[PDB]
């Protein structure tokens, strides 16, 4: 359901690890307050 | 010859390392300080960029 | 441009039912609310 | 049609911030970050990686909203076999499903 490969940079320093991966979560929680209605299939189905 | 000049430090800090990770619309900025180009606090998961793109 | 006029016409029938939903569900906390589904229907028109 | 599906049943989270890509990925079958079983450490067996993969993971889930006290279940397919230089990910990608 998900792939994706990711890096910090330019190749700099190859023996060491770090974030990359973990903007496979970036997301926005700014404004959390009112319901996002894509998270819904109920709402999604209707549109389809 | 000044050509490539390798960076030296990231766009961010390491205290805003992962903050810029996934609030996905963290944009770097100008730093008046330094005159390079930063990522702020002030603009990572801001509420008012992280909805309107 | 066949297609534009049903994604046209579609808002217009996506935030009139925002105004049955979004003035008697919340109170006065509301340009919040808004601002949250009036930009998710101005995305979900755009990527459509 | 079939772009009608992508756009409200596959690719519905590809243009929204507020919708990370490893939840979508899920959100597509009605899955939740919390329906995210196990997690198939890479767990090489160095001191520098394992201390960082297994950090990694957490924000991941702190961030995306992992309920409380609902931890994934760390798989280190590794001590059998070893370190396959380039063969990992298709052991451990093998032994996940």
């Amino acid at each position: 359901a998900m792939a994706a490969t990711a890096t910090d940079k330019i190749g700099r320093s190859v023996p060491a690890p770090g974030k990359g991966i973990l903007t496979t979560a970036r997301e926005h929680h700014s404004s959390v307050k009112y319901a996002s209605p894509n998270l819904n299939m109920k709402y999604r189905k209707r549109q389809l | 010859n000044k050509l490539f000049v390798s960076k030296e430090h990231a766009p961010y800090t390491d205290e805003l390392e992962e903050d810029v990770y996934l609030d996905p619309l963290a944009r770097v900025s100008k730093d008046k300080k330094s005159g390079s180009l930063t990522f702020n606090s002030k603009n990572i998961q801001s509420k008012d960029s992280y909805i309107n793109a | 441009v066949t297609r534009e006029a049903q994604i046209k016409d579609w808002v217009e029938n996506e935030l009139e039912a925002l105004k049955l939903e979004a003035e008697e569900i919340p109170s006065e906390d509301q340009n919040e609310f808004l601002l949250e589904r009036t930009r998710e229907i101005h995305n979900e028109a755009e990527s459509q | 049609l079939r772009a009608a599906q992508q756009q409200w049943g596959n690719d519905f989270y590809k243009r929204d911030p507020r919708i990370a890509p490893l939840r979508g990925a899920l959100a597509t079958y009605g899955l939740t970050i919390d329906d995210l079983g196990v997690a198939s450490f890479h767990g090489t067996s160095t001191k520098a990686n394992d201390k960082n993969e297994s950090a990694t993971i957490n924000e991941m889930m702190k961030h995306l909203g992992r309920s409380e006290g609902n931890p994934v279940i760390g798989v280190f397919q590794k001590f059998l076999t070893g370190h396959p230089k380039g063969a990992a990910g298709a052991w451990m990608m093998n032994g996940a499903l």
